RNA sequence: AGUUACGGCCAUAUCUACUGAAAAACACCGGAUCCCGUCCGAUCUCCGAAGUUAAGCCAAUAAGAGCCAUGCGAGUAUUAAGGUGGGCGACUACUUGAGAAAGCGUGGUGCUGUAGUUU
RNA sequence: AGGCGAGCGCCAUGAUCAUCACGACACACUUGUUUAAGGACAAAGGCCAGAUGGGGAGUUUGGCUGGGGCGGUACGACCACAGAAUCAGAACGUGGUCGACCGAAGGUACUCACAGCGAGACGAGAACACUCGUGUAGAGCAUAAGGACUAAAGAGUGCCUGAGUGUGAGCACUACUGCUUGCAUGAGGGGAAACCCGGGCCUAGCGAUCCUACGCAUACGAGACACUUGUGGCGUGGGUGUCAGAAAAGUUACCACAGGGAUAACUGGCUUGUGGCCGCCGAGCGUAGAAAGCGACGCGGCUUUUUGAUUCUUCGAUGUCGGCUCUUCCUAGCAUGGCCAUGCAGCCGUGGCGAAGUGUUGGAUUGU
RNA sequence: GCUCGGUCGUGACACGGAGGAAAUGCCAGAAAGCACGGGUUAACGGCGGGAGUAACUAUGACUCUCUUAAGGUAGCCAAACG
RNA sequence: UAGGGGCGAAAGACCAAUCGAACAGUCUAGUUGCUGGUUCCCUCCGAAAUGUCUAUCAGGACAGCGCGCACGCAGAGAGAAGCAAGGUAGAGCAUGGGCCGGUAUCCUUAAGGAGACGGACGAACUGCGAAUGUGCUUUUCUUCUAUGCAAGCGUAGUGGGCGAGUUCUGGUAAGCAGGACUGGCGAAGAGGAAUGAACCUGGCACUGUGCUAAGGAACCCAAUGUCUGGACAGAGACCGAAAGA
RNA sequence: GCAAGUUGAGCAGAGGAAGUCUGUGAGGCGUAGUGAAGACGGAAAGCAGUGUGAGUGCGACCCGAUAGACUUGUGAACUAUA
RNA sequence: GGUAAUGCACAGUGAAGAGGUGGCAGUGUGCAUCUAAGACUAAAUACAACAGGAGACCGAUAGCAAAGAAGUAGGUUGACCG
């Protein structure tokens, strides 16, 4: 699948279209100062063992496309979801009818 | 075992009668409905938005809003031992108007001229209700001109 | 009464040969300077009247093909209810009711709405 | 505080604190070398942290299933067929498909067809490019199957990113999911305009609570006030295919317990494919000649003595193969008695009929 | 699997460093192990297929071909192992 | 030398008639979706063995079918009369699949091929199309109806079914495995088929007199005789095929 | 029974007394809802008892495992070995 | 219950004379309230043996195991059992 680098969209908080960059969506860093690590942290302290249960028996190949599209006026984000796909690329050339 | 989409088992349904393939004619687009009409529903294959669940072809229901170019009908249906009412959409594509008031708006037409008249000369209508067929009726006959029949076919 | 513009129901209107047609139209027809579009003024777009009923459109003809109706096929095929009916079965007779299709015969071959024009 | 290369890094040595070997003493510590020998090492204790660890400890090792196991997946989805013409409707019933793909194969406006067949046109042939006439789809429509489509939904050509943003109501047995439809807005798109567009012509391509990542504004914050961290709310992603969602390998012939004829290993019952026995027909063969004796290719039966198929009875128990011993019954007749046919000279036979009274043995190898 | 040698890399807590008002984080550092190179079967164990070819026929000493960590030697056998 | 321990010329042998983990006592009345049992009378009403989800298949929950209390009340497991939808039985072989033979004529060969046509066919072929069944409106439409219906609230049992008639799918079949429709046995006695869960007649408080059903009427055993044709086989009343004199 | 209200909380005063009568006097639920919250506000008789059907937890209708743990409890008179 | 530590310990480290706390981690600053690392204390509260009084309790297969010479007759190698 091929996506442009650009897009021209209505942009909610200025409230007309306007020009857009866009990109896939980047999954961050886990914070240790969190409610849920810090529970965790604790509990596993002891002589207890392993505490919470881990996923084994998984079976899912591709994930979802994901979408970050930053307002280049006011620069404002949306997000948008496109579905599962296995191979994405950005800004390539044109698919050509009618080659050789 | 068999499948559960939404248009399971409609091969014999859904599809167009011979030498009867293309779009609608224009009496379709011309025709004008009001809240409370009886409505008759007939899917056409080749109209592909507002499309009801293949249940409701062939019923007959009763207008309760009216758009653009769609109408809300509703109908009532047996589930669990238990009377429902359903509320569906259909595009005016898929839809006539229903016969099945003609004769009772005649009658009440009749009924109409009567029921003024009672007030003034009568005091109750007399109605005009409809009986069935009654018993065969009296004959007289001239006599000549008789007929025999007999088994003179043998029937090899 | 036809035609023509815009229609309704979408073959009684289709397809193949032939033949007719006062008037007014409808056309074929004559050019590309411009607007517009082509490999190509063939098509599309524009500007025109020297010609012509040959064509189309309209109408007639044909033991024509196809479509539409009706009669017959036929109370035939199949079928609802019933009995301590029959048959080893496969299936089938009877009593009170409902009731076809293909083939084949005979007839048809568009009907109409609003406006405009022509003895 | 010195020196090098167009104040920089690089090369010299001079002051300031830890610090690793090596020596030489004896004071902790060690040893029945004890009025002694070692010596800040050893050996022995303590607190944290990595590695190894069936030596042990706890626990687990899905379901459906013509009994279980091995095999398949009827475990989540989609089309067609059948189920005595609404809808629904079972079996490890039938023919198949899915876990994706695409900036166009998405949205709009306009133009024109196609597969073939009959004539033509140098090289040029069965099959090269160009034309004329016919052409209801015999073609195409990315990907199963069905339905749909003709001045198009197919093939080309132009422009666009609506594969917008808030918030309602409903349909499929309706939670998740998918689709249909209302109102409001965009310094929205395409088109002259009427019209159409919030993905793919329609029916498939998918996933809760808690935790965590990102986007959006409006909240909270402990006696008070400021900031760095944190906690709330709405929406999307990260995933559970056993797909309405636990974190999981074997073996027991040393075996225990609760139950089950809801379910196997005997017999019996129903069935008779397979096993065995009998009829019908007459192509050919028999030295001539269908039929003394045979009888291809086909067709109809009977039996329960073989082995299957099914699970009705018994799991708080019906003792399981063969032999020994002993009795009775059946006939589809091997001998013995009476007869008929003959390819019956005689002798020996072969095919059939009524008949179940009396007979049908001794041994070698082998559990048979 | 056991055993020997070196680090070239990884690999804990402590001990340091930079920054900030400070917490939390970040960076360095890092034994033994692991990786890497050798030894070892009276350690666990393991030890092949296909074509042609000799003056009757058969059989193949001989040839070619695929393959490996090595392709079952000396013996013994329808053996309590066919 | 003592129990997750001993001892063993090794058999999981032996450790006070106990050992693939001793005895005593306590926690403890451990747990059980599994087996057994569960104590007086009469009156009235009366089921289910199906759907969805479940580490679910000998269990649950939600819904469906009972009963009790009942605010209230024009309704109905039947017909007519207008109106819709349907692709089965029959019938056909016009698109698609597909078997055998063709006159004239045509094309070549001197073979074969095509053919104006006839016969034979499909659960996934259709050009036509029933009966029976399904839904809508009208009491302004016959006929019944209070000893009747009944929102709402609370709560039970059930969630192994089996059989007849008519039909269907898998299988050589089966007292075999699995669906659909209308009544049964389950939970149903009485009279009849000699006997039999389900077949025929026909639904049960307690007595008395009459009458009929189904099935019977020489005798067992309450009631029996008549007329007309067939039939001779230790036949038939109870009973098997193709083939035959 | 009382009703926009209601109530035997504990505890005090009286009384030849585990009864009864009287006070003082909390709390709870109700008198109207909406949101996570900041914040806002606009329908519907309740409270306390005496009993019946029914859910959940405790031995939980009655009887029934193979097992698990704990003791500063016992055993080599049978049998094993020094 | 105590949630970026409610209390108690062990090892390293280790104060100030001024310190501790104000149910969410950190740094600063006013404000409120207390004074740890030494000791003693009545009344109102809990419950066997033994004694006394009561009861909508049980009545010799019941009620404590035991209404008589009952933890007895009797039993285990023993602990213990009855
Ligand atoms: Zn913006």
């Amino acid at each position: 699948v091929n996506i442009p680098k650009t897009r021209r969209t209505y942009c909610i908080k200025c409230a007309y279209h306007t020009e857009f960059k866009v990109g896939l969506l980047k999954k961050g860093k886990d914070s240790p100062r969190k409610q849920g690590a810090r529970r965790y942290a604790r509990k596993q302290r002891g002589v207890h063992g392993q505490t919470k249960p881990i996923l084994k028996r998984k079976a899912k190949t591709t994930k979802k496309v994901i979408l970050k599209i930053e307002c280049t006026k006011c620069k404002s984000s949306q997000l948008k979801v496109r579905g599962r796909a296995k191979h994405v690329e950005f800004g390539a050339e044109k698919k050509v009818k009618g080659e050789a | 075992v068999s499948s559960h989409g939404y248009r399971r088992q409609t091969r014999n349904l859904f599809s167009q009668a011979f030498r009867k393939h293309g779009m609608p004619n224009t009496s379709t687009y011309l025709t004008q409905y009001a809240v409370g009409e009886y409505v008759d529903i007939k899917v056409n294959p080749a109209i592909h938005k507002g499309m009801p669940h293949k249940y409701y072809h062939g019923r007959t229901g009763i207008i309760k809003e009216v758009n653009r170019g769609s109408v809300i009908v509703l109908f009532n249906r047996i589930l669990a031992n238990k009377t429902v009412e359903r509320k569906v959409i259909v595009g005016i594509e898929h839809i006539r108007k229903s016969k099945c008031q003609d004769e009772y708006l005649k009658r009440l037409e009749i009924n109409k001229k009567i029921i003024e008249e009672a007030e003034k000369k009568g005091e109750v209508p007399v109605l005009f209700k409809r009986q069935p067929k009654g018993p065969k009726p009296a004959v007289e006959m001239l006599m000549n001109n008789i007929i025999e029949l007999s088994y003179d076919k043998v029937e090899s």
